[PDB]
């Protein structure tokens, strides 16, 4: 979460951008479409050759809305709203994307700042731009509604006194699906049936059954397991994405009925918001 | 594309059951569900406004089963993915504008769908063999993206 | 791991004007600093609890070199990164248990390293070769996971 530091680190690189913001904002997109060319599918209308006004255009509004988000960093979700809505709605951009953006515009940044370009400030810098997309991207799909605390109370108690069962086949399909999770326990026996696994199943559907019981309140319920994961085991956030499409096609084994295509998407919803909270205090 | 014996085993026997146009259509319809922005190459197909309607829409049932019927030639040739795809990855790179990211969240969804369909069968063993293919034919389809 | 002619020259041509002591001391230490998670694998360093005390931590500084000149040596072979790479991916899956997205990680932190070092020199197309090269060394790295 942005720290006081954080917000005075931002303010002081970005207004010694300046109104270089610009020129800087255009620089950083032509080189994410040269470094990562994919990106450029969002673009067929545009000339994309260097120097192009739709390019420089392109620069100059990314920058005037950085540029609003320091201004209002302890109000972006309001500032930005109107932005949220569009490309939730009509953009419509792949929020992996927005890693990729958020890489070249520091990369920019470092090239002409070389003084200002501390360690400490690249971390908050990070951390801004990592800020500014999670805002852009929180209408795509949204909070969970009413519909979907009800699809996944619904699915979840079905799943009923299965929940470890369950959970232990979700890690067991991750190790073998997904074998980088399996660097996390080096002291464990992950052949089949391994009690360890069992136990490592159990407690996580015991974390979510919580989660479930506490949907309207998840980061005070999570709390100690969000510092557990932050400050000692240290689990990179990409790999929660893995478990979570492990646990969706567990529940997906074992619920014919209850795994409609609404369901499948409250509880992939769901999921995604457990794991934002459990990586809440990494940094 | 390389499989283990065991592995590439699996696949094939699995698919043998599938239904392309049933599990197409599935798939399909509940990528635009679980993923909405995905609904952006899709805006001619008719309203895609809730689950329902997706689902039962004639034209996501139809492009379904193409797709799906594309991705099962794609498995009698296992051993060579990118050329079995080249035609379709420059189509979808320069005619189509899809981003590579989406082949991915198909990938993920139609595990999802044959879970659903199987159930049991569809084992932790037979799931992991699923995931390299699928990953295999995400990465064939954006091999000539430029 | 495949670069044009003009690819590769522009990386060999700025990777001779780099302190590969200096430049890995910053990339290691930055990468502890701006993703705090990937201390675990340093515990035995020392103090890591300030940014001045990591970027200031010679352990740090020591692996840092031990890593970029690892690094180093792999430009040599841009042509053959999977098998330079091999025993020291077994390595660090079967022994150090080093999740391999640490590898993409450093990659972005040592693209930014060199874009602060070289500045204006550090140009687009520079960027597009080293990123190419970045993600052609983590892959490599990670072949042998098991
Ligand atoms: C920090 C991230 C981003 C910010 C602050 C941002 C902001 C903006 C703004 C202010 C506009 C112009 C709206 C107007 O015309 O009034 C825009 C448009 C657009 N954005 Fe985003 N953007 C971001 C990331 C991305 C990414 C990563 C992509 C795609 C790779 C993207 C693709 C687009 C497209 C396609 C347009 C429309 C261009 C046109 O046709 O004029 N955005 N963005
Ligand atoms: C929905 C996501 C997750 C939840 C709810 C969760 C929850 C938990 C819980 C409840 C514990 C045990 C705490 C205790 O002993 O009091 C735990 C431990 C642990 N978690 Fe997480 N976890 C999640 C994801 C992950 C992922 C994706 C990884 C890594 C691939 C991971 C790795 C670990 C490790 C290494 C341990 C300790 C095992 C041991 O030494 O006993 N967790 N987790
Ligand atoms: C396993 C992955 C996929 C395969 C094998 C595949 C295959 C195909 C095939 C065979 C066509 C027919 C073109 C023709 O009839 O000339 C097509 C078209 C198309 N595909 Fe893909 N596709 C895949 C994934 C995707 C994804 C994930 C998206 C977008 C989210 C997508 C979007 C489209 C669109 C928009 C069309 C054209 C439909 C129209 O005419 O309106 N494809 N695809
Ligand atoms: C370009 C990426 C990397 C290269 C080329 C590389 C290279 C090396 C080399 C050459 C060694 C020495 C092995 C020996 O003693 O025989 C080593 C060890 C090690 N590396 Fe990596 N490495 C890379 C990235 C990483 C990252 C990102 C991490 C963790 C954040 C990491 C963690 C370690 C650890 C913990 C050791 C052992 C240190 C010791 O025992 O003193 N490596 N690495």
């Amino acid at each position: 979460m942005l720290s006081p530091a954080d917000k005075t680190n931002v303010k002081a690189a970005w207004g010694k951008v300046g109104a270089h913001a610009g020129e800087y904002g255009a620089e950083a997109w032509e080189r994410m479409f040269l470094s990562f060319p994919t990106t450029k599918t969002y673009f067929p209308h545009f000339d994309l050759s260097h120097g192009s006004a739709q390019v420089k255009g392109q620069g100059k509004k990314v920058a005037d809305a950085l540029t609003n988000a320091v201004a209002h960093v302890d109000d972006m979700p309001n500032a930005l709203s109107a932005l949220s809505d569009l490309h939730a709605h009509k953009l419509r951009v792949d929020p992996v994307n927005f890693k990729l953006l958020s890489h070249c515009l520091l990369v920019t940044l470092a090239a002409h700042l070389p003084a200002e370009f501390t360690p400490a400030v690249h971390a908050s810098l990070d951390k801004f731009l990592a800020s500014v997309s999670t805002v852009l991207t929180s209408k795509y799909r949204g909070v969970l509604s009413p519909a979907d605390k009800t699809n996944v109370k619904a699915a979840w108690g079905k799943v009923g006194a299965h929940a470890g069962e369950y959970g232990a086949e979700a890690w067991e399909r991750m190790f073998l699906s997904f074998p980088t999770t399996k660097t996390y326990f080096p002291h464990f026996d992950l052949s089949h049936g391994s009690a360890q696994v069992k136990g490592q199943g159990k407690k996580v559907a015991d974390a979510l059954t919580n989660a479930v019981a506490h949907v309207d309140d998840m980061p005070n319920a999570l709390s100690a397991l969000s510092d557990l994961h932050a400050h000692k085991l240290r689990v990179d956030p990409v790999n929660f994405k893995l478990l979570s499409h492990c646990l969706l096609v567990t529940l997906a084994a074992h619920l014919p009925a209850e795994f409609t295509p609404a369901v499948h998407a409250s509880l992939d919803k769901f999921l995604a918001s457990v794991s934002t909270v459990l990586t809440s205090k990494y940094r | 594309m390389h499989l283990t014996p065991e592995e590439k085993s699996a696949v094939t026997a699995l698919w043998g059951k599938v239904n392309v146009d049933e599990v197409g259509g599935e798939a399909l319809g509940r990528l635009l569900v679980v993923y909405p922005w995905t609904q952006r190459f899709f805006e001619s197909f008719g309203d895609l406004s809730t689950p329902d309607a997706v689902m039962g829409n004639p034209k996501v049932k139809a492009h379904g089963k193409k797709v799906l019927g594309a991705f099962s030639d794609g498995l009698a040739h296992l051993d060579n993915l990118k050329g079995t795809f080249a035609t379709l990855s420059e189509l979808h790179c320069d005619k189509l504008h899809v981003d590579p990211e989406n082949f991915r969240l198909l990938g993920n969804v139609l595990v999802c769908v044959l879970a659903h369909h199987f159930g049991k069968e569809f084992t932790p063993p037979v799931q992991a063999a699923y995931q390299k293919v699928v990953a295999g034919v995400a990465n064939a389809l954006a091999h000539k993206y430029h």
